[PDB]
C-alpha cells in the first residue's frame, strides 16, 4: 500500500513540488489562450485544437465558458479537468449570489478556485488539476479585469496575457505592442489576431469572445465566423 | 523505505531512535534537584544581535509548583507543554488539589509513542516528538526533578543535563553534586557547568534560570537576579 | 394558520397568445402592515414569471433558491428554461422538504420559449403541480379570487381584454380580504413585450 | 510484452493496454487441476465436473464442485477452491436478495451478469486481487428454456450452448465445436461425458465425476446419484 | 517481487503469501483427528519447549462450542484468535435460529472468514490450520479441516503439522468406520508416538480430546485415567 | 482519506520535508522588516515586475487586523491559505475578548499551525516564512518571524527569502539607535537594505509602513522614488 | 419591551433605540446600547431574546468585518442586509433559532441611505422608516402622518422627538432615554441622547 | 531484505521478521524473575539506571489487589498494556463484583496484542510481561511476549541474560511448592542475582519485589522494605 | 480498505500515462462506427465472438440508455457494463427532477464526468473504454464520443477500435451532409467491412439506429437484408 504510493503532495530537495511542475509542462502543449484588457471591455482569443473535417460544431464554443452573468473564462490543459473546474466555478458564483444577493466580484471568484487547486498540492495524496485558466469579467469595484491561474493555485491580474502553446513568444509580442491605458476593444482585437497569427490563421482555427458593458448590463459574446474572418483579412493588409 | 511503526533488528523503533538523535542538536539544559527547591537553567543560544533574546522561552510554567525545561525541536514541545498545563488544570478542577510532579510527567509521556500512519484519525501524530523535557516541581514529597525523552520513558534524577553538550555536562554534575547541597549552591554549580559547555561567553541575556521552592511558586530569574550570581 | 401570517395573493390568467400575473403588494406581520411594495412575483427568464404567496420569509427563500438552481441549469445546458420544466424544478424543490416544507404556494405563468404558447400553473406547499387552461390563484383570499375568475374569464382574450379581467378579479377579491391588498401589480406577458402596471387600489 | 511501473503487481494498464494481474488470475484457474463441461440440450442443461480424490481419508461426499444457488439454478466452480466458495456464497445472497426485492425468481443471465459486475470491481480497484475461479450457471428460463451461462475473473460473461473450464478448456471446446455443428436429455449428458472423457483420456468410472441437470419438465437443479450416473456410463 | 502481498498473483497464477502462510503450519507440531462410528478423537503432540512451563500450558485443543472441538497447528497466537472467531459464530447462530450450529455450517462460516485475509494488502493470511470435530444425534460424527487459504473439507482421519505425511499412513491402516471411540483413543495416541521425533525434538505432552455418544455429544478432554493408559499402550 | 506520514525523522535526526520547505523560502522574494519607535516598516522585493500585470493583485504585504500586518517569502499559494486562516483568528479573538489581538498572539497561532502540518498525516509542510509586524495596545511596536518548522522569534530587524543572509548582515551593522530615530529614518533603513540584493532598486521595491494608531499604508512608486533620491 | 426606530432621509439614515436593560420588574441598566457597528457606514439595531440578540449580532458583525479584511472593500448595506437575512433564515428551522427582530441602516456611496426592516422569521423589507417593539404601534402612525421623502435632517430629529414624546405619555413601559445615531457619507455620527 | 519491514509480510520460511525483531526488545531489558509456591507468587525485578544521579526505572506495577505485573522492553508500551489490564480488572469488579480470574485476564491481553501483528501499518507490542496473581485456583505466574503468546509457568525469567536465571530456576523448581514466602522470595533473588555480572551484586536500590498471596494483597517493596528479604543471602 | 492516492499521475513531459495506456486498450478492441445523418444516427459494431459456441443473442454491444439515447463502445467489455449502468442511472436521476428526457449533450457531459473521476481518484485506474453515444432530442440528431480521459467531442461520423485511423479516412471521403438514415447504415456497414477479416453475417455485427421514433437496436432480420 505504501509501496504503490506515488506521493504527489511532497516536497523535493530543491524545495519544489514535482507534480505541480509536471502539470505546468502539460499546459505548454495546449491550445494557446490569450486575453487582452481594453477600456470598454476585455476579450479572449483562444486557438482551437479540435479541428477536423468530421467534427460537429454543436456547442456555442469549445474553450470559452460562461461562469455567470458578468464573468467568462478560457482554459488550457487537461480538457476533463476544466470540465470539473469550470463547473465548480459556476457553483462558487451561485453560492455567493445566493448569500449576498449580488454578483460575485471577479477577484473573489478566481481566489476561491485557487484555494481548491492549492489544496490538491498540499494534502489528499492526489494529482493536481492540470489546467490553467484565464478569466475576464466586470464588477462594480474594479470594472473590467483579466486574471490568470495555474495548477499550483497561483493567480494574478493582468492587462494582456497568454497561456498555452507559445506563451513566451506571445507574451513578448504583447509586451512591445500593448499601449497601456489607451487600448480600445476594436484596437485590441487587432492585437489578438496579430499575436495569434504570429504564434501559430483561418476563421475556424480560432475562437474569440468579448466582454463589454451596455446599459448597465454585461454582454458576453463569441464572434461569428464572418465576424472574425474580416479581422483576419485586415491584418493581412498591414502585413 | 519503511513505516513509522517499524522495529529494527536490535529491537528499536527507527523513528524513535532518530528522534533521540535530534535532541543532540538542541540547547543544553541542566537541572539540579535539592532539598530546598529545584533549579533549571538552559542555554538560550542566540544566533544574531538583531534577534530579541526575550522571545526565547526554553523554560516554561506548567503550574505554580511545576516548571519545565526543554531541548531539541522547540516547536514540537509547544504541544507537550499545553497538554501538561491542561492536565494540571483538569486535576485541580476534579480533585481540588495540585497534581504531583510525577503525575504530570506521566501524562505527557503517554503521548510520546502515540503516532502512526495506518488505523489513525485526522488529528493524529505522524511521527514522534523530537524533544526532551526536564520537569521540576514541588509536591507533597518535596523538590522533584524528572526527565522525559522521545521514547516515552520518564525517570527521576537528582541532576540531569539534556542537549548538544549533555555528555560533557552530565559528567561534571556527577562529581560536583551531593545530597546536602543547597539551592543557592546548585544555582552556581549549574551556571558554572553551563558556562564551560557553552560557546558564547555566558551573560545575563544568554541563559535562562528558573527555580521552584517548597513554600514559594515557580520563579524565573530576571536580568538583575541573573547578574548577581554571574559575578 | 402559518400561511395567513403575512397575507398576500397571486393570480395567473391565460389569454390568446399572452399571460397575465397579478399580486397584492401589502407586506405585514399579522394585523399590522409594514411596507406596501413587497415583491411577490419574480422573473424566471424573459417570458417566465413566478408568483409566490404565503410566509414572506419562505417567499424570499424559495425565490432565491429557485433562482440559484435556474442559473446553474441555464449555464449547464445553455438554453432558456421551458415553462413546464420550471414547474417540475420548483415542484422537486418543494418536495425535498416533505416533512418540514416551505410555506408558499407558487403560481407559474409564462410563454413557452420558441413556440410562445401560454402556460400557467400552481403548486401546493409540498410541490403538487396543477396545470390548468384558464387561471390559477394562490393566497389567503383564493375563495374570493375563485369566484371572480370563474365568472369573468373568457376563452380567447387579447392582451388588453386579459388585463382588464385579471385586474377586476384581483381588485374585487382583495377588497373582501383584510390581510390582502395595499396595491396590485400586474404583469402582462406577450410575445414581444412585458407590460407592467400598478393598479389604483384601496389602501385599507 | 512490454511493461512499466507496477502493472504486473496491481490491476493497472500497461504500455500495450493490458491487465497482467487479471491475466495471471486465469492461470490460477488451472492450478486446481480439474475440468468442467456444460452442454445445453433442447429441453435440458447438463453440468459435468471431475471429482478427484487425492486422499482416501477425505470424506468423499464433502468434495464437490457443484452447488445449488437457488431451487432452479445450479452451478459448477473451477479454479481456486477458497475463491469458488466465496463466489458461490455471493451468488446465493444475490439470488435470494433478488426474489425479496422484485418478487420473482432471478433469471440465469441476470445472476451471471450481477456476479460478473462484482468481478469487474476487483479489476479496477488496486487494493484487492481478482478471484482465480470460474462459474458456469445452468437454469431453466420460463420463456427461453434451458440456459447455460459463464463468467470469469476478468468480469466478462456470456451465454453458451456448450462450455468448458479448467486445464483442458481448449480441448473440450475444440471437441464441442465439432459436435455442435452436426439434443435430448440422454444425448445432452452423453455428449458432455464423452467430451470430458475424450479430452482427459481416462474413461471415467461411476464415482469419478459429478453431473448436474435442469430439464424443462423438472426445472429443479439436481445432482445425479451413483446409480444414476452409472446408467449413462454403460450407454457408451 | 510477486510474493510481498496477498492481493497479487504471480505469473504462473499463485498467491505466494498464502503459500508462505502454509509453511508456518508445516513447522508446528503434529495434530491428528480420527472420526469413527460414534465420535471424533483429537490427538495433539504438545512439544514442551521448557521445563519451567506448567503441565498443560500452551494448549492446542479448545472447545469452540459445547458440541464442537478444535485442534490447531501452526502459529498459536493466530489460532487462538480463530478459536474465538469460531466461538462467536457458534454463539451468534444459537441466538438467531435457536439451536446448536451444524459442524458443516460452522466450518464453512469460519473458512470464509479465513479466506478474507488472503485477498487484500491491508491484512495477512492466517498462519495456522485447524480441525473441527463434533457429534450430533441427528447428524452424527463429523470432522472438518481448514487451512490458511480458507479451504475446508470433510474427513475420516486428518493430520496437520510437520509430520502429517507420515501420520496419514498410520491413520490409513485403521478401519475408523467400524471402530468405536474408546478403541480409537489408543490408536490415536499410538500414531502420535510414532510420528514424534525423539531426537530432533525434546519433551512432549500428549493431548487427547473427544466428542461422541460416549460423552453424550459433549466435547471434552479425554479423562486422565484413559489418557494415562493410552500413553502406556503407545510406549 | 490520505493518512500517510509525509514528514518523518532521518538517520541524523533530521526532518527532510521541513528542510525542503525552508529551501523553497530561500527561492522566494526578499522580505525585509525593521522595527522603529513609532513606526514599523515592511519591504518586499518584486522579482517579476512585469509591466502588464496589475500590481495590486500580487502583493506580499497583507493586513491580518487593524494593528497587525505581515509579509512573506516562499510559495505564494501557501501564504494565501496561511494569511486567511490568521484573518479568521483575528476576528475570532475580537469576538471572544473585547480587545484586539496582540502581535505575539497571532504570531503564535500562525507558527502553531505551521508546526501542526509538519507532524500530521497526509499533509506536507508550508513553504513560506512570515514577518508579522504590528502595534499592541500599549503602543509598543512589534516584529516577529515564523518559519516552516513552526518556530518564531521576536526581532528588531530581519530579512527573509533569497539573499536574506546578505541583508541580515547589513542590518546588524547598520541598525543602531540612531538609524531608527525618525519616521523617515526608519523607512530609509529598509529601502537601503533592499538595495544590496536587488537590480536597479527604486522601481522594483514595494514597501508599506505602519504608524501608531493607523492602518497599513502602502507607499507608491512616486513616494519610493523620492526616498531613493535622498540615498544618492 | 425594547424599542427601535429608523428614519431614512434624502442622504442620511436616522436611527434611535431605548437604552433600558431589564430583568423581570426591574431595570438593570439605563444606558444599554442596542446598536452594533457592522462597518464604517452600517449599523445593526437588535432587539428580542435575552441571549440571542448579542449572539446573533456579534456573529454577523464578525463576518462583515472579516469580509473587509480579506477583500479590501466593505460590504454594501444591501448585501449586508441580505447576508444577515440569509443567516437568520437558515437557523429558523434549525436546532437553535435566534428570536431577534432588527433594523439595518447603512449608507452606500452609489446608492445613498438604506433602511432595512427584519422580523424574527427572516423577512427582509426595505422601508423609508420603521420601528420595532410594542412602542412601534404608537409611533408608526405619527411617522406616517408627518414623514415626507424629502425630509431634512433637522426635521428628522424633530420628528423623532415627537415619536419618543408619544411613548412617554402613552406607553405603559418606562423608556426615559434613547440612543440616537445618523449615517451619511461621512460615516456614523453619535447624536446627543434624548432624555426625559 | 524485503521481508522484514511489515508485520503482514510472511517470509519464505514461514516467519514474520517484525515479530522476531519485537522479541529482541524484551531481550534488551533488565532481568525479571517470577516464581511461585502453593500460596504465594513473587516477581523480583532488577531495576536499571543510566546516570548515577538518576533513579531506577520501575519494573513492577499495580494492576489490581490480586494481580501484579513485571515489565521488560518498551517502557511506553508497557504502560499502554498496563492501562488495558487495569481497565479490564475494573470492569470485572463493576459488573460481576468479583476479581477477574488471572487466566481470563491473560487471554484478553493475548487477543489485544494479536490484532496488531495481522494488520498493515501496525506493529507488535515491544514488551514482555510477567504476571503474578492469586485467585480461586491458587497463585499464578504468566509470561506474555510481543508475538501474542502466553505461557503458564511455575517459574519464569525474562530480560537481558535471563538464561542464567532460568537455568537456576530449572534446578530449584522442585523445591518451590512446599516453601514459605521468606524462602521463596530468596529463591527468586538468587536467580535474579545470577543474571548480573560477577562483580556488581544486588543492593537495596536496584531490586524490586512484588508479592501476592492467599492472605495478602499485591505489595511492592522498593527501598527500605526490601532489606528484610535481602538479609539472608550470601 | 482501499488506496487513497492517485494511480494516474503526471509524468516529466506532462503526460498522464495511465490515460494514454487506457487509450491503447481502446485502440485494440472491436471496431465501432458512428454516423449522424440528417433524419437520424446509426451505430454499428463488430460483434464477432468467432467460436460458434457462444450465444450471439445473449450479449449486446449496442445498448439503450434511454428511449432516445443509444450507446456503443470500443475497448474493454466489463468496463462498458459499469458505464452503461451509470449512464442509465444518470438519465433516470435527471428525469426524476425535470420530468423530461435528458438531452443527449447533458448525458454525455454527466457520463464523461464519471470517466474523469477515475483518472484522479485514489486506488483506481481509468476506464479502458471509449463510448459512442447517440441520441435524438428537439427534432435533431446527436453523436458524441467520450474517451477514457473524460473528454467528449461532437462528431458527424467517426470510428473507434481497431483500424480507426483507416476508417476515419474512408469515412471522411464517403460521408455527405445531406444523407438519409437508411443510406447512413449502408456506409456504416461498408466502413466496418474494410477491417472485418473474415465473412460478415447478420450475427457478426450489431447495429443500432436513432431517429424521431427513438433509439432502436436492429434485429437480425433487418441487418440480413441490409447486408
Amino acid at each position: 500500500s505504501r509501496r504503490y504510493d506515488s506521493r504527489t503532495t511532497i516536497f523535493s530537495p530543491e524545495g519544489r513540488l514535482y507534480q505541480v511542475e509536471y502539470a505546468m509542462e502539460a499546459i505548454g502543449h495546449a491550445g494557446t489562450c490569450l486575453g487582452i484588457l481594453a477600456n470598454d471591455g476585455v476579450l479572449l482569443a483562444a486557438e482551437r485544437r479540435n479541428i477536423h473535417k468530421l467534427l460537429d460544431e454543436v456547442f456555442f464554443s469549445e474553450k470559452i465558458y460562461k461562469l455567470n452573468e458578468d464573468m467568462a473564462c478560457s482554459v488550457a490543459g487537461i480538457t476533463s479537468d476544466a470540465n470539473v473546474l469550470t463547473n465548480e466555478l459556476r457553483l462558487i458564483a451561485q453560492r455567493y449570489l445566493l448569500q449576498y444577493q449580488e454578483p460575485i466580484p471577479c477577484e473573489q471568484l478566481v481566489t476561491a478556485l485557487c484555494d481548491i487547486k492549492q489544496a490538491y498540492t498540499q494534502f489528499g495524496g492526489k494529482r493536481p488539476f492540470g489546467v490553467s485558466l484565464l478569466y475576464i469579467g466586470w464588477d462594480k469595484h474594479y470594472g473590467f479585469q483579466l486574471y490568470q491561474s495555474d495548477p499550483s493555485g497561483n493567480y494574478g491580474g493582468w492587462k494582456a496575457t497568454c497561456i498555452g502553446n507559445n506563451s513566451a513568444a506571445a507574451v513578448s509580442m504583447l509586451k512591445q505592442d500593448y499601449k497601456e491605458g489607451e487600448m480600445t476593444l476594436k484596437s485590441a482585437l487587432a492585437l489578438a489576431v496579430k499575436v495569434l497569427n504570429k504564434t501559430m490563421l483561418s476563421a475556424e482555427k480560432v475562437e474569440i469572445a468579448t466582454l463589454t458593458r451596455e446599459s448597465g448590463k454585461t454582454v458576453i459574446r463569441v464572434l461569428k465566423q464572418k465576424e472574425v474572418e474580416q479581422l483576419i483579412k485586415k491584418h493581412e493588409e498591414e502585413e | 523505505d519503511r513505516g513509522v511503526n517499524t522495529f529494527s533488528p536490535e529491537g528499536r523503533l527507527f523513528q524513535v531512535e532518530y528522534a533521540i538523535e535530534a535532541i543532540k542538536l538542541g540547547s543544553t539544559a541542566i537541572g539540579i534537584q535539592t532539598s530546598e527547591g529545584v533549579c533549571l537553567a538552559v542555554e538560550k543560544r542566540i544566533t544574531s544581535p538583531l534577534m530579541e533574546p526575550s522571545s526565547i522561552e526554553k523554560i516554561v510554567e506548567i503550574d505554580a509548583h511545576i516548571g519545565c525545561a526543554m531541548s531539541g525541536l522547540i516547536a514540537d514541545a509547544k504541544t507537550l507543554i499545553d497538554k501538561a498545563r491542561v492536565e494540571t488544570q483538569n486535576h485541580w478542577f476534579t480533585y481540588n488539589e495540585t497534581m504531583t510532579v510525577e503525575s504530570v510527567t506521566q501524562a505527557v509521556s503517554n503521548l510520546a509513542l502515540q503516532f502512526g500512519e495506518e488505523d489513525a484519525d485526522p488529528g493524529a501524530m505522524s511521527r514522534p516528538f523530537g524533544v526532551a523535557l526536564l520537569f521540576g516541581g514541588v509536591d507533597e514529597k518535596g523538590p522533584q526533578l524528572f526527565h522525559m525523552d522521545p521514547s516515552g520513558t520518564f525517570v527521576q534524577c537528582d541532576a540531569r543535563a539534556i542537549g548538544s553538550a549533555s555528555e560533557g555536562a552530565q559528567s561534571s554534575l556527577q562529581e560536583v553534586y551531593h545530597k546536602s547541597m543547597t539551592l543557592k549552591e546548585a544555582i552556581k554549580s549549574s551556571l558554572i557547568i553551563l558556562k564551560q559547555v557553552m560557546e558564547e561567553k555566558l551573560n545575563a541575556t544568554n541563559i535562562e534560570l528558573a527555580t521552584v521552592q517548597p513554600g514559594q511558586n515557580f520563579h524565573m530569574f530576571t536580568k538583575e537576579e541573573l547578574e548577581e550570581v554571574i559575578k | 394558520s402559518i400561511m395567513s401570517y403575512n397575507g398576500g395573493a397571486v393570480m395567473a390568467m391565460k389569454g390568446k397568445n399572452c399571460v397575465a400575473i397579478a399580486a397584492d403588494r401589502r407586506f405585514g406581520i399579522q394585523a399590522q402592515m409594514v411596507t406596501t411594495d413587497f415583491q411577490k412575483i419574480f422573473p424566471m427568464g424573459d417570458r417566465l414569471y413566478i408568483g409566490l404567496a404565503g410566509l414572506a420569509t419562505d417567499v424570499q427563500t424559495v425565490a432565491q433558491r429557485l433562482k440559484f438552481r435556474l442559473n446553474l441549469y441555464e449555464l449547464k445546458e445553455g438554453r432558456q428554461i421551458k415553462p413546464y420544466t420550471l414547474m417540475s424544478m420548483v415542484a422537486n424543490l418543494l418536495y425535498e422538504k416533505r416533512f418540514g416544507p416551505y410555506y408558499t404556494e407558487p403560481v407559474i405563468a409564462g410563454l413557452d420559449p420558441k413556440t410562445f404558447k401560454p402556460f400557467i400553473c400552481s403548486l401546493d406547499l409540498i410541490g403538487c403541480p396543477m396545470v390548468t387552461d384558464d387561471f390559477v390563484v394562490s393566497g389567503t383570499c383564493s375563495e374570493q379570487m375563485y369566484g371572480m375568475c370563474e365568472s369573468l374569464w373568457e376563452p380567447n382574450m387579447d392582451p388588453e381584454h386579459l388585463f382588464e379581467t385579471i385586474s377586476q378579479a384581483m381588485l374585487n377579491a382583495v377588497d373582501r380580504d383584510a390581510v390582502s391588498g395595499m396595491g396590485v401589480i400586474v404583469h402582462v406577458i406577450e410575445k414581444d413585450k412585458i407590460t407592467t402596471r400598478t393598479l389604483k387600489a384601496r389602501m385599507d | 510484452g512490454s511493461s512499466a511501473g507496477f502493472d504486473r503487481h496491481i490491476t493497472i494498464f500497461s504500455p500495450e493496454g493490458r491487465l497482467y494481474q487479471v491475466e495471471y488470475a486465469f492461470k490460477a484457474i488451472n492450478q486446481g487441476g480439474l475440468t468442467s463441461v456444460a452442454v445445453r440440450g433442447k429441453d435440458c442443461a447438463v453440468i459435468v465436473t471431475q471429482k478427484k480424490v487425492p486422499d482416501k481419508l477425505l470424506d468423499s461426499s464433502t468434495v464437490t464442485h457443484l452447488f445449488k444457488i437457488t431451487e432452479s439454478i445450479g452451478c459448477v466452480m473451477t479454479g481456486m477452491t477458497a475463491d469458488s466458495r466465496s463466489q458461490v456464497q455471493r451468488a446465493r445472497y444475490e439470488a435470494a436478495n433478488w426474489k425479496y426485492k422484485y418478487g420473482y425468481e432471478i433469471p440465469v443471465d441476470m445472476l451471471c451478469k450481477r456476479i460478473a459486475d462484482i468481478s469487474q470491481v476487483y479489476t479496477q480497484n488496486a487494493e484487492m486481487r481478482p478471484l482465480g475461479c470460474c462459474m458456469i450457471l445452468i437454469g431453466i428460463d420460463e420463456e427461453q428454456g434451458p440456459q447455460v451461462y459463464k463468467c470469469d475473473p476478468a468480469g466478462y460473461y456470456c451465454g453458451f450452448k456448450a462450455t468448458a473450464a479448467g486445464v483442458k478448456q481448449t480441448e473440450s471446446t475444440s471437441f464441442l465445436e465439432k459436435k455442435v455443428k452436426k439434443w435430448t436429455f440422454e444425448q445432452t449428458v452423453e455428449t458432455a461425458i464423452t467430451c470430458l472423457s475424450t479430452v482427459l483420456s481416462i474413461d471415467f468410472k461411476p464415482s469419478e465425476i459429478e453431473v448436474g441437470v435442469v430439464t424443462v419438465e423438472n426445472p429443479k437443479f439436481r445432482i445425479l446419484t451413483e446409480a444414476e450416473i452409472d446408467a449413462h456410463l454403460v450407454a457408451l | 517481487g510477486y510474493d510481498l502481498s496477498a492481493s497479487t498473483f504471480s505469473p504462473d497464477g499463485r498467491v505466494f503469501q498464502v503459500e508462505y502462510a502454509m509453511k508456518a503450519v508445516e513447522n508446528s507440531s503434529t495434530a491428528i483427528g480420527i472420526r469413527c462410528k460414534d465420535g471424533v478423537v483429537f490427538g495433539v503432540e504438545k512439544l514442551v519447549l521448557s521445563k519451567l512451563y506448567e503441565e498443560g500450558s500452551n494448549k492446542r485443543l479448545f472447545n469452540v462450542d459445547r458440541h464442537v472441538g478444535m485442534a490447531v497447528a501452526g502459529l498459536l497466537a493466530d489460532a487462538r484468535s480463530l478459536a474465538d472467531i469460531a466461538r462467536e459464530e457458534a454463539s451468534n447462530f444459537r441466538s438467531n435460529f435457536g439451536y446448536n450450529i451444524p459442524l458443516k455450517h460452522l466450518a464453512d462460516r469460519v473458512a470464509m472468514y479465513v479466506h478474507a485475509y488472503t485477498l487484500y494488502s491491508a491484512v495477512r493470511p492466517f498462519g495456522c490450520s485447524f480441525m473441527l470435530g463434533s457429534y450430533s444425534a441427528n447428524d452424527g460424527a463429523q470432522l472438518y479441516m481448514i487451512d490458511p487459504s480458507g479451504v475446508s473439507y470433510g474427513y475420516w482421519g486428518c493430520a496437520i503439522g510437520k509430520a502429517r505425511q507420515a501420520a496419514k499412513t498410520e491413520i490409513e491402516k485403521l478401519q475408523m468406520k467400524e471402530m468405536t471411540c474408546r478403541d480409537v483413543v489408543k490408536e490415536v495416541a499410538k500414531i502420535i508416538y510414532i510420528v514424534h521425533d525423539e531426537v530432533k525434538d525434546k519433551a512432549f505432552e500428549l493431548e487427547l480430546s473427544w466428542v461422541g455418544e460416549l460423552t453424550k455429544g459433549r466435547h471434552e478432554i479425554v479423562p486422565k485415567d484413559i489418557r494415562e493408559e493410552a500413553e502406556k499402550y503407545a510406549k | 482519506s490520505y493518512d500517510r506520514a509525509i514528514t518523518v525523522f532521518s538517520p541524523d535526526g533530521h526532518l527532510f520535508q521541513v528542510e525542503y520547505a525552508q529551501e523553497a523560502v530561500k527561492k522566494g522574494s526578499t522580505a525585509v522588516g525593521v522595527r522603529g519607535k513609532d513606526i514599523v516598516v515592511l519591504g518586499v522585493e518584486k522579482k517579476s515586475v512585469a509591466k502588464l500585470q496589475d500590481e495590486r493583485t500580487v502583493r506580499k504585504i497583507c493586513a491580518l487586523d487593524d494593528n497587525v500586518c505581515m509579509a512573506f517569502a516562499g510559495l505564494t499559494a501557501d501564504a494565501r491559505i496561511v494569511i486567511n486562516r490568521a484573518r479568521v483568528e483575528c476576528q475570532s479573538h475580537r469576538l471572544t475578548v473585547e480587545d484586539p489581538v496582540t502581535v505575539e498572539y497571532i504570531t503564535r497561532y500562525i507558527a502553531s499551525l505551521k508546526q501542526r502540518y509538519t507532524q500530521s498525516n497526509g499533509r506536507r509542510p508550508f513553504g513560506i516564512s512570515a514577518l508579522i509586524v504590528g502595534f499592541d495596545f500599549d503602543g509598543t511596536p512589534r516584529l516577529y518571524q515564523t518559519d516552516p518548522s513552526g518556530t518564531y522569534h521576536a526581532w528588531k530587524a530581519n530579512a527573509i527569502g533569497r539573499g536574506a543572509k546578505s541583508v541580515r548582515e547589513f542590518l546588524e551593522k547598520n541598525y543602531t539607535d540612531d538609524a531608527i530615530e525618525t519616521d523617515d529614518l526608519t523607512i530609509k533603513l529598509v529601502i537601503k537594505a533592499l538595495l544590496e540584493v536587488v537590480q536597479s532598486g527604486g522601481k522594483n521595491i514595494e514597501l508599506a509602513v505602519m504608524r501608531r494608531d493607523q492602518p497599513l499604508k502602502i507607499l507608491n512608486p512616486e513616494e519610493i522614488e523620492k526616498y531613493v533620491a535622498e540615498i544618492e | 419591551m425594547e424599542y427601535l426606530i429608523g428614519i431614512q432621509g434624502p442622504d442620511y439614515v436616522l436611527v434611535a433605540s431605548d437604552r433600558v436593560a431589564a430583568s423581570n420588574i426591574v431595570q438593570m441598566k439605563d444606558d444599554h446600547d442596542k446598536m452594533f457597528k457592522m462597518s464604517e457606514k452600517i449599523l445593526l439595531l437588535c432587539v428580542g431574546e435575552a441571549g440571542d440578540t448579542v449572539q446573533f449580532a456579534e456573529y454577523i458583525q464578525k463576518n462583515v468585518q472579516l469580509y473587509k479584511m480579506r477583500n479590501g472593500y466593505e460590504l454594501s448595506p444591501t448585501a449586508a442586509a441580505n447576508f444577515t437575512r440569509r443567516n437568520l433564515a437558515d437557523c429558523l428551522r434549525s436546532r437553535t433559532p435566534y428570536h431577534v427582530n432588527l433594523l439595518l441602516a447603512g449608507y452606500d456611496e452609489h446608492e445613498g441611505p438604506a433602511l432595512y426592516y427584519m422580523d424574527y422569521l427572516a423577512a427582509l423589507a426595505k422601508a423609508p422608516f420603521a420601528a420595532h417593539g410594542y412602542g412601534a404601534f404608537l409611533t408608526l402612525s405619527i411617522l406616517d402622518r408627518y414623514y415626507t421623502p424629502t425630509i431634512s435632517r433637522e426635521r428628522a430629529v424633530e420628528l423623532l422627538r415627537k415619536c419618543l414624546e408619544e411613548l412617554q405619555k402613552r406607553f405603559i413601559l418606562n423608556l426615559p432615554t434613547f440612543s440616537v445615531r445618523v449615517i451619511d457619507k461621512d460615516g456614523i455620527h453619535n447624536l446627543e441622547n434624548i432624555a426625559f | 531484505n524485503q521481508y522484514d519491514n511489515d508485520v503482514t509480510v510472511w517470509s519464505p520460511q514461514g516467519r514474520i521478521h517484525q515479530i522476531e525483531y519485537a522479541m529482541e526488545a524484551v531481550k534488551q531489558g533488565s532481568a525479571t524473575v517470577g516464581l511461585k509456591s502453593k500460596t504465594h507468587a513473587v516477581l523480583v525485578a532488577l531495576k536499571r539506571a543510566q546516570s548515577e544521579l538518576a533513579a531506577h526505572q520501575k519494573k513492577i506495577l499495580h494492576v489490581d489487589n490480586h494481580i501484579g505485573i513485571s515489565i521488560a522492553g518498551l517502557t511506553a508500551d508497557a504502560r499502554l498494556l498496563c492501562n488495558f489490564m487495569r481497565q479490564e480488572c475494573l470492569d470485572s469488579r463493576f459488573v460481576f463484583d468479583r476479581p477477574l480470574p488471572v487466566s481470563r485476564l491473560v487471554s484478553l491481553i493475548g487477543s489485544k496484542t494479536q490484532i496488531p501483528t495481522q494488520r498493515y501499518g501496525r506493529r507488535p507490542y515491544g514488551v514482555g510481561l510477567l504476571i503474578a496473581g492469586y485467585d480461586d485456583m491458587g497463585p499464578h505466574i504468566f509470561q506474555t511476549c510481543p508475538s501474542a503468546n502466553y505461557f503458564d509457568c511455575r517459574a519464569m525469567s525474562i530480560g537481558a541474560r535471563s538464561q542464567s536465571a532460568r537455568t537456576y530456576l530449572e534446578r530449584h523448581m522442585s523445591e518451590f511448592m512446599e516453601c514459605n514466602l521468606d524462602e521463596l522470595v530468596k529463591h527468586g533473588l538468587r536467580a535474579l542475582r545470577e543474571t548480573l555480572p560477577a562483580e556488581q551484586d544486588l543492593t537495596t536500590k536496584n531490586v524490586s519485589i512484588g508479592i501476592v498471596g492467599k492472605d495478602l494483597e499485591f505489595t511492592i517493596y522498593d527501598d527500605d522494605d526490601v532489606s528484610p528479604f535481602l538479609d539472608g543471602l550470601e | 480498505r482501499g488506496y487513497s492516492f492517485s494511480l494516474t499521475t503526471f509524468s516529466p513531459s506532462g503526460k498522464l500515462v495511465q490515460i494514454e495506456y487506457a487509450l491503447a486498450a481502446v485502440a485494440g478492441g472491436a471496431p465501432s462506427v458512428g454516423i449522424k445523418a440528417a433524419n437520424g444516427v446509426v451505430l454499428a459494431t463488430e460483434k464477432k465472438q468467432k467460436s460458434i459456441l457462444y450465444d450471439e443473442r445473449s450479449v449486446h454491444k449496442v445498448e439503450p440508455i434511454t428511449k432516445h439515447i443509444g450507446l456503443v463502445y470500443s475497448g474493454m467489455g466489463p468496463d462498458y457494463r459499469v458505464l452503461v449502468h451509470r449512464a442509465r442511472k444518470l438519465a433516470q436521476q435527471y428525469y426524476l427532477v425535470y420530468q423530461e428526457p435528458i438531452p443527449t449533450a447533458q448525458l454525455v457531459q454527466r457520463v464523461a464526468s464519471v470517466m474523469q473521476e477515475y483518472t484522479q481518484s485514489g486506488g483506481v485506474r481509468p476506464f479502458g473504454v471509449s463510448l459512442l453515444i447517440c441520441g435524438w432530442n428537439e427534432g435533431r440528431p446527436y453523436l458524441f464520443q467520450s474517451d477514457p480521459s473524460g473528454a467528449y467531442f461532437a462528431w458527424k461520423a467517426t470510428a473507434m477500435g481497431k483500424n480507426y485511423v483507416n476508417g476515419k479516412t474512408f469515412l471522411e471521403k464517403r460521408y455527405n451532409e445531406d444523407l438519409e438514415l437508411e443510406d447512413a447504415i449502408h456506409t456504416a456497414i461498408l466502413t466496418l467491412k474494410e477491417s472485418f477479416e473474415g465473412q460478415m453475417t447478420e450475427d457478426n455485427i450489431e447495429v443500432g439506429i436513432c431517429n424521431e421514433a427513438g433509439f432502436r437496436r436492429l434485429t437480425p432480420t433487418e441487418v440480413r437484408d441490409y447486408l
